[PDB]
């Protein structure tokens, strides 16, 4: 994964 | 007339309403009406729960009612927040009814976090009011008797739907009165009495004798085996000992008599005798021993003048010999009585606050369908994008197809030329410059989003902190600093989301800097473009080659294969299943949910025509692939190796790499600014979430 989008869905 | 009953046991008063609110709210979307509806519902259940339990007072129907009510609208409730899975602080907590324990003590109190405590101590007191409204009513009357027999069996039930229900759910030892054993006896007690009822309504409606001595056995038959319970264990109040033995002989003497009346009629009469002078036996024994519970009186009399008129008739005419009690038939049974089931609802009119709320066994199991849809469906995904990175990083390092529609080496080949064409109408270098330039923006909005949410809560912590310094009576809530630790850990977090966002802006911009140039070359118009190309001489034996036609051919089904990418992934992304519907029927059909073995073959149903095609692609990507290069390294051995079409061989080359990397980039700094953006909304409310409790505070 390039940009943390996994960290952003779950918030 | 005396008839046990039970005391109700007493319990302190809970807020239900604000632990089940919190839940409520954590679980909807905030301000919306599947949580409007759902606070006056958990609100006016704390009311409910005042009116049922709040205090030991009303002994009618219209409180047996409300108990009935509240019991049914707890046990509808258990299945919705989760209790199951114990984290809500809500503990119950009641009183023994009988002031009795396992030690010698005067009274024991039992707190419990637990619905199936909650239940079976309602469902007591529902039971022992029931057996107090009976015990009230006037056995000289129709109603009364009715409502005497069909209250009994209520709580012959309700006690043995606790009997069965208590250790399950109560997840320790009970207080005594609420055990098995006890709630066993009084089962047995309220279902006695039931019989009871009956025998005096088949009295009072002057039924035969052969039916009344049956009726009266059987409530002997009741009354003698909880008596016997009992002669073992005490753990009832110390009335209901003695009771029991006289309602057990009282029982036993009127099955005696109107079998007497029943032996007279069929001119048995030294049995008349017999069965008058046991019956006799047993009530002076009851009148002399248990004078305090009992009055017996009127049926004493009426025994001795049954006794005496028989006596005179046999002494001076019949002369029937009088024979002894073992030598007699058994008296038989019939039961009339039953111990009422107990199903839900036990209340007249019933309705479920929050039947409109979805059971939690569907939310882990509507939320756990995601995480395996998501799973699958970014697979999938990912597997194909990393595929098609792959087959242009191969056709790249071949100059393909660049080098089969290169005539000669004079003009941009077409493909090359539609890249170029492609990229421009995208906007050119303009719009990956706007979206580089913009990026270290939107980076430095979050920064001070995070930086001002946090400068306040610190603001705050130090006036705090300072004011307990100086007005230390005056001034004693709850430090800052506790209050603030929740918050101050999503900060933290924030700030690591933060730093795993500007190491991808490195990647990005190192990316952008590396490739710049190259594609700012594709992007010149046709003519320019052409005139930045190295020139080179056609090895001219490449009219129709046929080690051509096939690479043409196997180049174009590579296309074809990776276009169809596009609609597979578009696809994978528009379809979805809501799934509630289908678990709602597998948990009202059957026991539970099992998400596992029914989400998979759902998940096939609906996305296994996609997976098998995407399982498809790459296996035909790896064919193609494979004899693309064996044919290439063919290709390659027709056609020389000079210094003009080496230059012009590695500018284009080069140029194809430029138009995947402007392709590549140009996603990345989407991707970059979507995270961005929604990170500004996420942060936004992390302000409000922060001002809010300085302003509170």
């Amino acid at each position: 994964e390039l940009y943390p989008l996994a960290s952003l869905r779950s918030l | 007339a005396t008839f046990i009953s039970v005391q109700l046991k007493k319990t302190s008063e809970v807020d239900l309403a604000k632990p089940l609110v919190k839940f409520i709210q954590q679980t909807y979307p905030s301000g919306g009406e599947e949580q409007a509806q759902y606070c006056r519902a958990a609100e006016e259940l704390s009311k409910l729960r005042r009116a049922a339990v709040g205090r030991p007072l009303d002994k009618h129907e219209g409180a047996l009612e409300t108990l009935l009510r509240y019991y049914d609208q707890i046990c509808s409730i258990e299945p919705k927040f989760p209790f199951s899975e114990n984290q809500i602080c809500l503990t119950f907590t009641w009183k023994d009814a009988f002031d009795k324990g396992s030690l010698f003590g005067g009274s024991v109190k039992l707190a419990l976090a637990s619905l199936g405590y909650e239940k079976s101590c309602v469902l007591f007191n529902c039971a022992a009011l029931a057996s107090q409204i009976a015990a009230e009513q006037n056995l000289d009357n129709d109603e009364g008797l009715k409502i005497a027999a069909k209250h009994y069996q209520f709580a012959s039930g309700a006690f043995l739907h606790i009997k069965e229900t208590v250790l399950s759910a109560l997840s320790r030892e009970p207080t005594v009165d609420i055990s098995p054993d006890t709630v066993g006896t009084l089962s047995l007690i309220m279902l006695a009495q039931a019989q009871e009822v009956f025998f005096l309504k088949a009295t009072r409606d002057k039924m035969k004798d052969a039916i009344i001595a049956k009726l009266a056995n059987q409530a002997a038959d009741y009354f003698g085996d909880a008596f016997k319970q009992c002669q073992y264990k005490d753990t009832l109040p110390k009335e209901v000992f003695p009771v029991l033995a006289a309602k057990h002989c009282i029982m036993q003497a009127n099955a005696e008599y109107h079998q007497s009346i029943l032996a007279k009629q069929q001119y048995y009469f030294g049995e008349e005798i017999a069965r008058l002078q046991h019956a006799a036996e047993l009530i002076k024994t009851v009148a002399s021993r248990y004078d305090e519970y009992v009055n017996v009186k009127d049926f004493s009399d009426k025994i001795n003048r049954a006794l005496a008129a028989a006596k005179k008739d046999n002494d001076f005419i019949y002369h029937d010999r009088v024979p002894d009690l073992k030598d007699l038939d058994p008296i038989g049974k019939a039961t009339l009585v039953k111990s009422t089931p107990v199903n839900v609802p036990i209340s007249q009119k019933f309705t479920d606050l929050f039947e409109k709320m979805v059971p939690v066994s569907v939310q882990q199991s509507l939320a756990a369908y995601n995480q395996r849809k998501a799973d699958l469906v970014n697979r999938s995904i990912a597997q194909m994008r990393e595929a098609t990175t792959l087959a242009n990083g191969v056709l790249a390092s071949l100059n393909l197809p660049a080098a089969i529609e290169d005539v000669s080496g004079d003009t941009v080949p077409q493909s090359i030329l539609t890249k170029s064409r492609s990229v421009i109408e995208q906007g050119g270098i303009q719009t990956v410059d706007q979206l580089i330039k913009e990026l270290p923006e939107l980076l430095q909005r979050n920064r001070e989003i995070l930086d001002e949410s946090l400068r306040l809560l610190d603001e705050e912590e130090a006036t705090d902190n300072d004011l307990r310094a100086k007005f230390k009576e005056r001034w004693q809530r709850t430090p800052s600093n506790e209050l603030y630790k929740p918050l101050r850990a999503e900060g933290t977090n924030f700030r690591t989301v933060l730093d795993k966002a500007v190491q991808a802006d490195g990647q990005v911009k190192e990316c952008y800097q590396s490739h710049r140039d190259t594609i700012v070359l594709l992007c010149k118009p046709e003519p320019e473009l052409n005139a930045a190309i190295p020139s080179a001489n056609p090895a001219k034996t490449m009219q129709g080659s046929e080690v051509v036609n096939v690479l043409k051919s196997l180049l174009s089904n590579l296309d074809e294969v990776k276009k169809e990418r596009e609609g597979l992934e578009n696809d994978l992304k528009s379809v979805n299943f809501d799934m509630t519907s289908k678990f709602l029927t597998a948990l009202a059909q059957d026991g539970v949910i099992n998400e596992e073995a029914l989400s998979v073959t759902e998940l096939d149903r609906v996305y296994g025509g996609l997976t098998t095609k995407v399982q498809e692609s790459l296996k035909k990507q790896e064919g193609l692939l494979k004899n693309i290069q064996v044919s290439h390294q063919e290709f390659s051995k027709m056609k020389q190796s000079n210094n003009e079409a080496n230059l012009r061989e590695e500018v284009l080359k080069n140029l194809a790499t430029a138009y995947d990397n402007f392709v590549e980039l140009v996603a990345n700094l989407k991707e970059g600014t979507k995270f961005y953006n929604e990170l500004t909304e996420i942060l936004v409310r992390f302000q409000n979430k922060c001002s809010d409790i300085v302003f509170a505070r």
